[PDB]
């Protein structure tokens, strides 16, 4: 059990990204995604989560609209197209496995971590 | 509270809808039925189709590709169609007359 | 749901016990975890429903509470709990919500 994201990258503001997160060890099909996002020195914050399938896909009230979680559950990869990225989008993204139970709404392994600095 | 059992109600309509879209007389008895039991009822929680009801819905249903289907059912009524309890049931009304 | 980790910054001595708390605003129920972010890591989970244990974490991290008033527990402070402890709802609501604490820290104790 393994999630290895893609490192961070540079962006100029009001630009794109997108981030990458390999997940490896299990089955990624039957473990539903999540997306969350840590500013320096403000904590961690919940910002996206896609289902086993597509068939749901949440995001947080700040990121509604800019950005989007996808997954590709036969190349185990989890993406988060990001969109108009704005200065308080410089933070730490962390890519988080949900334990399985939709009730259990909880983040069970997470990733390396990746730092994407807007400028 | 009111609110739990408006979760209830709401998580044992989508279940029953989705078992009912996988006859016709009980069916369509059933959506009558249904239909009486939403005004004595009647937007956060019924925002468009139902986003929010993922976990309730699948907590007692385990297979995603019903809500896939549901949800790909009422996009495309709200599209034919161009709050949400009313565009399930024009749906529900359009299986049971098929 | 609004989380509130009143100890904040606690200055314990290692090998001793840290309690923790997570107020929340609303009646949650069992519904809320809990976090571990050492320095230099990523986080990790230790409690998924306020009193159970995660898979690979030692019997020392123990929580408890049921309501409102949330409480974590870590006995024994070894060197890598000196960490930011975080508190998250996942109540089964709708719309569902992930909210984290502001992340409770605890440090060594000097003179």
């Amino acid at each position: 059990v393994q999630l290895v994201q893609s490192g961070g990258a540079l962006v100029r503001p009001g630009g794109s990204l997108r981030l990458s997160c390999a997940a490896s060890g299990f089955d990624f099909s039957d473990f539903e995604m999540n997306w969350v996002r840590q500013a320096p020195g403000k904590g961690l914050e919940w910002i996206s989560y896609i289902s086993k399938i597509s068939a749901a896909s949440f995001y947080a009230d700040s990121v509604e609209g800019r950005f989007t979680i996808s997954r590709d559950n036969t190349k185990n990869l989890l993406w988060l197209e990001m969109t108009s990225l704005r200065d308080e989008d410089t933070a730490v993204y962390y890519c988080a496995r949900d334990l399985p139970g939709y009730l259990e709404r909880v983040f069970d392994l997470w990733g390396q971590g990746t730092l994407v600095s807007v400028s | 509270s009111f609110y739990a059992f408006f979760d209830l109600w709401v998580k044992n309509l989508l279940i029953d809808s989705i078992n009912w879209k996988n006859n016709c007389k009980c069916f369509e008895n059933w959506a009558k039925t249904k239909e009486n039991e939403w005004k004595k009822v009647k937007y956060k929680k019924l925002n468009n189709h139902f986003q929010g009801y993922f976990f309730h819905v699948m907590k007692e249903l385990n297979k995603e590709e019903k809500w896939y289907k549901l949800m790909e059912d009422l996009k495309e009524k709200i599209d034919s169609s161009n709050g949400a309890i009313k565009v399930l049931f024009d749906h529900l009304k359009d299986i049971a007359e098929r | 749901i609004v989380l509130t980790q009143s100890p904040a910054t606690l200055s314990l001595s290692p090998g001793e016990d840290a309690t923790l708390s997570c107020r929340a605003s609303q009646s949650v129920g069992s519904a809320l975890a809990w976090y571990q972010h050492r320095p230099g890591q990523s986080p990790r989970l230790l409690i998924y429903d306020a009193s159970t244990r995660a898979t690979g974490i030692p019997a020392r991290f123990s929580g408890s509470g049921s309501g409102t008033e949330f409480t974590l527990t870590v006995s024994s402070l070894t060197s890598e709990d000196f960490a930011v402890y975080y508190c998250q709802e996942y109540k089964n609501s709708v719309p569902p919500t992930w909210t984290f604490g502001q992340g409770t820290k605890v440090e060594i104790k000097r003179t």
